[PDB]
C-alpha cells in the first residue's frame, strides 16, 4: 500500500468497473444466444445442464477444440480480420453506454458519434469474409447483405437526431439527463421505431437475416467459416443486440432514471425486455423480400427520420 | 497527447506507403483504411473532436466501403498489371521518388520557417463547428449540398448497367 | 455576416439557379420530358440574367463573409449565365440523336453555371473553393455524357483525375497559407506580415500550390497538357462550354483574389506568373500550327488566349485599366468560342457517334452552310485579333495593360504569338471556302431548336463585328462593373 | 482532475481488453484442439450505386449531424438553412426513386 | 503541445506519398486510390492550421474538403467501371488514343 494513492486507487477502481462492464457484456450476449434457442424452442413448442444453460459452455468448448482451418487459396489476413472486426465492433460501442450513476467506461463528447464510427466499420467483416472466403456464391452473398445493411446504416444516425437535438449534446449522460421528466420514448417516437430497425439491420438480426435467400447463386459469408472463427460472428451479433439494446434504454427510455428501484436494475430490467423483444420479434415477423427491405429502408424510414428531425426541430426552436 | 499524435502520425505514413507499393487491391485498401484510423487519432489529439469522429465515420466508413465494393465486384487483383508488378521495378519509380522528395524538401523548408507557438489541443466541439456550419457558412452548406446532387447525378449516369441481372458476363463494349 | 432580406436580393442569381435545377429534376422525377425539362432549364437560366437588374439597383453589398455582391460579381455573372444559355440552345438539336437519357444534361449545365456565379460573387478562400468543384464535377459527366464513345470516356477520365490532383494541390496550398494568416478571407492573405515581410515562405508555398490548381484549370504552361485531349473528347455542346464558362468565371475570381490580397502584390508570384504567361502565349500558337482537328486547334488557342489575360493580371497592381481590360477580352472570347465551338456543335448534330471535328470536315461549308462558313470566318479573324473585331480590342487593350506596366518581354511575347496564330486562323478561315468535291457531310435537321442554334452563332458574329468597329458600349458597361474595393 | 485521467485509463484498457480478448479466443482455437495430419464475370453496379447513395447521403447527414447538437443556439434562421437542405435531400430521393434507380427488382 | 510545424509535415509526407502512387501505378483504381491519400493529406493540413489558430474553420474546410473526396470517389469509380465494362482493362496507357 506504500505505492497506493487515494488518486491511483481512483485511477484504479475505475478501470476495474470498465473491466467489469466489458465481461458482463460479453456474458450477457453469449446468455442470450443460449436463453434465445430455448424460448424460440417453447414458442414452436419443442439437456446439457442447468435448464440447458450449460449448452453455452459445450459449444465453446467444442469450438475452441475443433480443427482451426483457413481455406488454402483464401487470404488468411482478410478471413481471419472479418470475425474479429464483428466481434469487436459494438462491443466497443458499449463504452459510452451509462449503466447507472458512476459506471460508465467513457463519458466521451463525440457519444453517440463512436458508435456510429463503429457501426460503420462492422460492414467490412461482412465484405471482407465474403471476399477471402473465395466462395463466389459467398461474395454474392456478402454483396447482398452489405447493400442490405447500408440502406439500413443511411438513417441509423438520422434516427437519432431528434434525441440529440433535444438534448443539444452527443454524450449519452446528457441524453439520459434530459429524459428526467419524460422519456424520448414518447416525443421521439418514429426515431425509436426507425432506430429499432435499423440497429436489428446493424446487427443482421432477423428479418435481416439470410439476405441470400432470394439468390441461388447466394450462399453466406459464413460457408467457409468454422471453430471460434465461426463462432465470433454468432457471439458478435449477439454482442450487438445487447449494445443496440441498451443504447434503446439509454437514448428512448431514459437509461437508469426510475421510480423505486436501484438505477442500475432499472438499466438491466429495462435492457433484459428489449433483449426479449427483438426475440419475440424474431418469432413473430415473417421475413420480408429482399427487395421489400432494401426499398423500405431507402423509401420509408430514410425520409422518415429526415422529417422528424425538421418536426423536432420546429417544436423545440417554438417552445423556447 | 504528444504520444498519440507521433504514434498515429508514424502509423499513418508506413501505412500509407504499404498502400502505394502493394499488389493486392483489398490489402492497399486496408492499410488506407488503418491510415485514416491513425490520423482519425490525430485529429482527436489536436482536439478535432468532429473532424475525428467524420475520419471513420465518412472516410474509413463510407468512402473506402464504396472502394472495397467496387474492388469485390469487378473481382479486381491478378491482373497482368499487378502480376508484372512493373512499379517495382527501379527504373519505373527513381524519377517519379525524385520529383515527390523535391516536393517535399521545398514544402518542408517553407514549413520550417512558419511562427509556431504550438497547438494547444484545447478540444472544438461539433456543437461549434454547426453553429459556423449554419451561421457564417450557410451559402457553403447549401451549395455543398448541389455539388454532392451533381455527383450523384453524374455516377448514376456513367454508373447505371443497361444489363438486368445481379451477375453479369464481362462482354466486349458491354454488348447486350 | 447574415442573411438579411436586402442580403436575400443580391443572391437572386444564385437562388433561381438552384431552384431550376431543383424544379427540373423534380419535372424528371414526374416525367422525362426533353422539350419541357430543356425549356425549364432556359427560362430560369434567363430569369436569373433578368435578375441582375434587381441585383444592381439593391447596390454592393457583402452577403456573408464568404461572398460579395458588385459590379464585377454582376458582370462575370452575366458572362456565366450566357454562355449556359447557349450551351442548352445547343445541346437540344445533338440530344435528339442522343438515344438515352437526356434531361441529366441540363440538370448538369444548371449545377455548373452555379458554381460560376458563387464564383463571380466568391470572397472568400472557401468559395474559390467551392465554385471551382461546383463548375468541375458536373463537367466530368458532360465531358463523358457520350461514355458509349471510346474519346468521350477517355476525355471524362483524364479531366477527373486531373482536375482531382489539382484540387488536392489547391486545398493543400489554402491550408499552408491558413496555417500562416489565421483568417481565410481574401484582404486577409499577407495582411499579418510587416513592411517587407510580404514574401513569407509558407504564404508564397501556399499561392504556388495554389496556382498548379488555378494554372490547370485554367490551361496554364505547365498544366495545359489536358486542353487538346478533353475539348475534342468531349461533346461539341459541352466543349462550348468547358472553352468558356468555366475559364471565364475560374479566370474572374483569381483576378479578385490577387486584386483584394496583400501578398497579390509580390514580385516572385508576378515573376513566376511572368513565365508562365510568355510561355502560355508562346506555346499553345505553336501546337496549333499544325492541328487538323478543330477541337485540339481551339484547345492550343484557349492556352493563348488565358496566356493574353495573364499580362492584365501581372499589370494590376500598376493600372486600373487591367480589370477593364479583362472584362472586355473576356467579352470578345465568349462571342468568338461561343461562335466557332457552337458551328462545329452545329455540325456535329444530332448525335450520330464522333464530332465533326476533322478541318477537312470544313473545307467545303460555304457551298453547304453558307451562314455558318461566314460565322466561322469571323471567329477566327477574332480569335486571331485582326481589327474591326472585338478579339483585337481586347488584344488592344491586353497590350495598352502591359506598356503602361512596362511588361515589354511580355508585350512582345503578344506581339510573336499573334504573328504565329494568323498562320493556322486563317488558313481554317479560308478552307470554308474551298471546294471539297466529297460530300460525306450530313444533312441539317429542320427544326426551330437547331434554327436558334444557328441565330445565336450569328447574333455572336454580328456582335463582334460591330463592337469590333464601335467598342465605346461595351467598354461603358465593363467600366460601371468595377469590383467593390 | 483524476477522474477524466481515470476514465482516460479506463477507456484504453477496455478497447486493449476487448481486442486482446478477440485475439485469446482465436489464438486458443488455433492452438487447443488437434488437426488432421494432412475475370469473365462481374456483380451488377446496382451494388454500387446502393453503396454510392449510401455515401452520397452519409455526407449530407453529417451537416445535419452538427446542426442537431446546435439547433437552439442557430435558431429560426438555421431551421430555415436546414428545411432546404432536407427538402433538395428529399428532392433527390424522390428523383432516385421516380428513375427507378431504388428498385433493386427491374 | 505539438508544433504546427511538426503537424503540416506529416500532410506533406502524405500528399507526396498520394501523388507518387497516382504516377507509378497503371491500374486506374491504385491511381484514384493515390488521389484519396491526396485529398485526405489536404483535409488534415486544414484541421491542423485551424486547430494552431484554435478556429472552427478548419474543421469546416475539412468536411467541404471530405465532401468533395465522396462525391470525385462516386464518379471516379463509375468511370472505373464504365471502362472495364467496355475494355475489360484498367491500364490507363491503354486510354490514350488522342494526342498530337
Ligand atoms: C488504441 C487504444 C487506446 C485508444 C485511446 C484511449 C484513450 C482515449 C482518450 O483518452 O480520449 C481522449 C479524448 C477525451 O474526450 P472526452 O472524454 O470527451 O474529454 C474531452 C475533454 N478532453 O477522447 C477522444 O477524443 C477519443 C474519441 C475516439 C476514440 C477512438 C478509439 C478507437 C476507435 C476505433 C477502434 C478501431
Ligand atoms: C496501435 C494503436 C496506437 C494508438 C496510439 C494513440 C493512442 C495512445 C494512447 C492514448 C493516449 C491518451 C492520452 O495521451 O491522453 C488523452 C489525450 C488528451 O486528453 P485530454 O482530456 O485533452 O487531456 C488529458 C491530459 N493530457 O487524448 C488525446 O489527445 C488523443 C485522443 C485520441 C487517442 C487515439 C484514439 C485512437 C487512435 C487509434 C489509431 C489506430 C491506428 C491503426
Ligand atoms: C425595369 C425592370 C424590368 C426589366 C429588368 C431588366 C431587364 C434586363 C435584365 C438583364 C440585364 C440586366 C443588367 C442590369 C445592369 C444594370 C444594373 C444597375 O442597376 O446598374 C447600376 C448599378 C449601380 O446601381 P446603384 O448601386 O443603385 O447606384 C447608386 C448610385 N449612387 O451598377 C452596376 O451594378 C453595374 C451594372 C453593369 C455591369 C454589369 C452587367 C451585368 C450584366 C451583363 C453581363 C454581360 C456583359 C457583356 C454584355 C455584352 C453585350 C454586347
Ligand atoms: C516583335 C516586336 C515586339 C516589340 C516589343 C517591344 C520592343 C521594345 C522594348 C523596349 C524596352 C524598354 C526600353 C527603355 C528602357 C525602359 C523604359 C524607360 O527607361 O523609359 C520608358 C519610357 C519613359 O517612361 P519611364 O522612364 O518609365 O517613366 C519616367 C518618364 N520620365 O516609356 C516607355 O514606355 C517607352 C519605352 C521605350 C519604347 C518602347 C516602344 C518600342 C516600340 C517598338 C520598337 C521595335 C523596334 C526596336
Ligand atoms: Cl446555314
Amino acid at each position: 500500500m506504500s505505492w497506493i494513492s487515494p488518486e491511483l486507487i481512483e485511477i484504479l477502481l475505475t478501470i476495474l468497473k470498465a473491466v467489469v462492464i466489458l465481461l458482463v457484456v460479453v456474458t450477457c450476449g453469449a446468455f442470450m444466444s443460449f436463453g434465445e434457442r430455448r424460448l424460440l424452442g417453447l414458442f414452436q413448442n419443442r439437456r446439457v445442464g442447468w435448464g440447458g444453460s450449460l449448452q453455452l459452455v459445450a459449444d465453446m468448448i467444442k469450438m475452441f477444440f475443433k480443427e482451426d482451418w483457413i481455406p488454402k487459396f483464401s487470404d488468411r489476413v482478410i478471413f481471419t480480420l472479418a470475425p474479429m472486426i464483428a466481434f469487436t465492433s459494438l462491443l466497443l460501442a458499449f463504452a459510452i453506454v451509462p449503466v447507472s450513476p458512476g459506471w460508465v467506461v467513457a463519458d466521451l463528447n463525440i457519444g453517440i458519434l463512436f458508435f456510429l464510427m463503429m457501426a460503420g466499420l462492422a460492414v467490412y467483416a461482412v465484405l471482407f469474409a465474403g471476399w477471402s472466403s473465395n466462395n463466389k456464391y459467398s461474395l454474392l452473398g456478402a454483396m447482398r447483405a452489405s447493400a442490405q445493411t447500408l440502406s439500413y446504416e443511411v438513417f441509423l444516425g438520422l434516427s437519432l437526431m431528434g434525441v440529440v437535438a433535444q438534448a443539444g449534446s452527443f454524450n449519452m449522460t446528457d441524453i439520459v439527463n434530459s429524459q428526467a421528466h419524460v422519456w424520448n420514448v414518447i416525443p421521439q417516437f418514429f426515431g425509436f421505431i426507425t432506430f429499432a430497425i435499423a440497429g436489428v439491420a446493424v446487427c443482421h438480426r432477423h428479418p435481416f437475416d439470410q439476405p441470400e435467400a432470394e439468390q441461388e447463386l447466394a450462399d453466406g459469408y459464413h460457408i467457409e467459416y468454422s471453430g471460434m472463427k465461426f463462432g465470433l460472428f454468432f457471439v458478435g451479433e449477439y454482442i450487438g443486440i445487447v449494445t443496440i439494446s441498451a443504447l434503446m434504454v439509454t437514448l428512448f427510455f431514459g437509461g437508469w432514471q426510475g421510480p423505486l428501484l436501484p438505477p442500475f436494475i432499472w438499466f438491466a430490467l429495462k435492457t433484459a425486455f428489449f433483449m426479449m423483444m427483438f426475440i419475440l420479434i424474431r418469432a413473430s415477423l415473417p421475413r420480408p423480400r429482399y427487395d421489400q427491405v432494401m426499398s423500405f429502408g431507402w423509401k420509408i424510414c430514410l425520409p422518415l427520420t429526415l422529417i422528424n428531425l425538421l418536426v423536432t426541430a420546429a417544436v423545440i426552436l417554438w417552445q423556447a | 497527447m504528444e504520444f498519440a499524435f507521433y504514434i498515429c502520425g508514424l502509423i499513418a505514413i508506413l501505412a500509407t506507403l504499404r498502400v502505394i507499393t502493394h499488389t493486392n487491391p483489398v490489402h492497399a485498401l486496408l492499410y488506407l483504411i488503418i491510415s485514416l484510423l491513425a490520423i482519425s487519432g490525430v485529429f482527436f489529439s489536436l482536439g478535432a473532436y468532429f473532424a475525428g469522429a467524420l475520419e471513420i465515420i465518412v472516410y474509413a466508413g463510407a468512402i473506402m466501403v464504396l472502394f472495397v465494393f467496387v474492388v469485390m465486384m469487378l473481382n479486381l487483383g491478378g491482373s497482368e498489371i499487378e502480376q508484372e508488378r512493373q512499379w517495382l521495378k527501379p527504373q519505373v519509380w527513381i524519377g517519379p521518388a525524385i520529383l515527390s522528395a523535391i516536393m517535399l524538401v521545398v514544402i518542408v523548408y517553407a514549413i520550417l520557417g512558419v511562427n509556431d507557438q504550438g497547438i494547444d489541443g484545447t478540444p472544438i466541439s461539433a456543437k461549434a463547428v454547426g453553429i459556423t456550419l449554419f451561421g457564417p457558412y450557410v451559402l457553403a452548406v447549401e451549395l455543398a449540398s448541389m455539388l454532392l446532387l451533381a455527383g450523384l447525378v453524374v455516377a448514376f449516369h456513367v454508373g447505371r448497367e443497361e444489363r438486368a441481372g445481379e451477375v453479369l458476363s464481362n462482354r466486349k463494349d458491354d454488348s447486350a | 455576416m447574415t442573411i438579411t432580406p436586402q442580403n436575400l436580393i443580391a443572391l437572386l442569381p444564385l437562388l433561381i439557379v438552384g431552384l431550376t435545377v431543383v424544379v427540373v429534376m423534380l419535372s424528371i422525377a414526374w416525367r422525362r420530358n426533353h422539350f419541357l425539362n430543356a425549356t425549364l432549364s432556359v427560362i430560369g437560366l434567363n430569369a436569373a440574367l433578368v435578375s441582375l437588374w434587381f441585383v444592381g439597383q439593391a447596390g454592393a453589398m457583402d452577403v456573408t463573409p464568404l461572398m460579395r455582391v458588385d459590379g464585377f460579381a454582376m458582370l462575370y455573372t452575366g458572362l456565366v449565365l450566357l454562355a449556359s444559355l447557349a450551351t442548352c440552345t445547343f445541346a437540344y438539336p445533338w440530344l435528339e440523336g442522343y438515344n438515352d437519357n437526356k434531361d441529366e444534361f441540363y440538370l448538369l449545365v444548371l449545377i455548373a453555371a452555379l458554381g460560376g456565379i458563387l464564383l463571380a460573387n466568391a470572397n472568400h478562400l472557401a468559395s474559390l473553393f467551392l465554385g471551382i468543384e461546383l463548375i468541375s464535377l458536373p463537367l466530368f459527366g458532360l465531358v463523358g455524357y457520350a461514355f458509349r464513345q471510346k474519346r468521350s470516356l477517355e476525355a471524362s477520365i483524364k479531366y477527373t483525375i486531373l482536375s482531382a490532383a489539382a484540387s488536392s494541390f489547391l486545398l493543400f496550398g489554402m491550408a499552408l497559407v491558413y496555417a500562416q494568416s489565421g483568417d481565410l478571407s481574401f484582404v486577409a492573405l499577407g495582411k499579418n506580415l510587416g513592411d517587407g515581410m510580404l514574401n513569407e515562405p509558407l504564404l508564397l508555398a501556399g499561392f504556388g500550390l495554389m496556382i498548379v490548381g488555378l494554372g490547370f484549370k485554367l490551361s496554364l504552361v505547365p498544366f495545359h497538357l489536358w486542353t487538346p485531349d478533353v475539348y475534342q473528347g468531349a461533346p461539341a455542346p459541352v466543349s462550348t462550354f468547358l472553352a468558356t464558362a468555366s475559364k471565364i468565371a475560374i479566370f474572374g475570381v483569381v483576378m479578385r483574389l490577387f486584386l483584394y490580397a496583400p501578398v497579390g502584390d509580390s514580385e516572385a508570384i508576378r515573376v513566376v506568373l511572368a513565365i508562365i504567361a510568355f510561355a502560355s502565349i508562346i506555346f499553345g500558337n505553336l501546337m496549333a500550327l499544325s492541328q487538323t482537328n478543330i477541337k485540339r486547334l481551339l484547345g492550343y488557342s484557349s492556352i493563348s488566349h488565358l496566356g493574353y489575360l495573364l499580362v492584365a493580371l501581372i499589370a494590376l497592381q500598376t493600372g486600373e485599366m487591367s480589370m477593364e481590360a479583362v472584362g472586355v477580352y473576356l467579352a470578345g472570347y465568349l462571342f468568338s468560342s461561343l461562335g466557332a465551338f457552337g458551328v462545329v456543335s452545329l455540325m456535329s448534330s444530332p448525335y450520330r457517334g464522333p464530332d465533326a471535328d476533322s478541318l477537312f470536315s470544313y473545307r467545303g461549308l460555304f457551298w453547304h452552310r453558307p451562314i455558318l462558313a461566314a460565322v466561322m470566318t469571323v471567329m477566327m479573324l477574332s480569335l486571331a485579333g485582326i481589327p474591326m473585331t472585338l478579339g483585337f480590342i481586347g488584344k488592344f487593350y491586353v497590350l495598352a495593360v502591359g506598356v503602361q506596366a512596362h511588361l515589354w518581354w511580355l508585350v512582345g511575347a503578344v506581339v510573336v504569338g499573334s504573328a504565329i496564330g494568323l498562320y493556322y486562323y486563317l488558313r481554317v478561315a479560308v478552307s470554308l471556302y474551298l471546294h471539297a468535291p466529297e460530300q460525306p457531310g450530313r444533312d441539317a435537321p429542320s427544326n426551330w431548336q437547331y434554327s436558334a442554334g444557328g441565330i445565336v452563332v450569328l447574333i455572336s458574329a454580328l456582335l463582334v463585328l460591330v463592337l469590333g468597329v464601335w467598342p465605346q458600349p461595351l467598354i461603358s458597361i465593363v467600366r460601371l462593373a468595377m469590383p467593390l474595393m | 482532475s483524476t477522474e477524466v485521467i481515470a476514465h482516460h485509463w479506463a477507456f484504453a484498457i477496455f478497447l486493449i481488453v476487448a481486442i486482446g480478448l478477440c485475439c485469446l479466443m482465436l489464438v486458443g482455437g488455433w492452438f487447443l484442439g488437434g488437426r488432421a495430419r494432412a475475370a469473365r464475370l462481374r456483380l451488377s453496379a446496382k451494388f454500387y450505386l446502393v453503396a454510392m447513395f449510401f455515401v452520397i447521403f452519409d455526407v449530407e447527414a453529417l451537416y445535419l449531424f452538427a446542426w442537431s447538437t446546435s439547433i437552439r443556439e442557430s435558431g429560426w434562421v438555421g431551421f430555415v438553412e436546414a428545411a432546404i437542405f432536407i427538402f433538395v435531400l428529399l428532392a433527390g430521393l424522390v428523383y432516385l426513386v421516380r428513375i427507378g434507380a431504388l428498385d433493386w427488382t427491374p | 503541445m505539438i508544433p504546427l510545424q511538426h503537424g503540416l509535415i506529416l500532410a506533406a509526407i502524405l500528399f507526396v506519398l498520394g501523388l507518387t502512387g497516382l504516377v507509378i501505378r497503371r491500374n486506374l483504381l491504385f491511381m484514384l486510390i493515390g488521389l484519396e491519400i491526396m485529398i485526405n493529406a489536404s483535409a488534415l493540413a486544414f484541421v491542423v492550421a485551424g486547430s494552431y489558430w484554435g478556429q472552427t474553420d478548419g474543421q469546416v474546410m475539412y468536411i467541404l474538403a471530405i465532401s468533395l473526396a465522396a462525391a470525385e470517389a462516386s464518379i471516379g469509380l463509375a468511370l472505373l467501371l464504365q471502362l472495364h465494362r467496355r475494355r475489360q482493362n484498367l491500364n490507363i496507357d491503354s486510354v490514350s488514343e488522342m494526342r498530337g
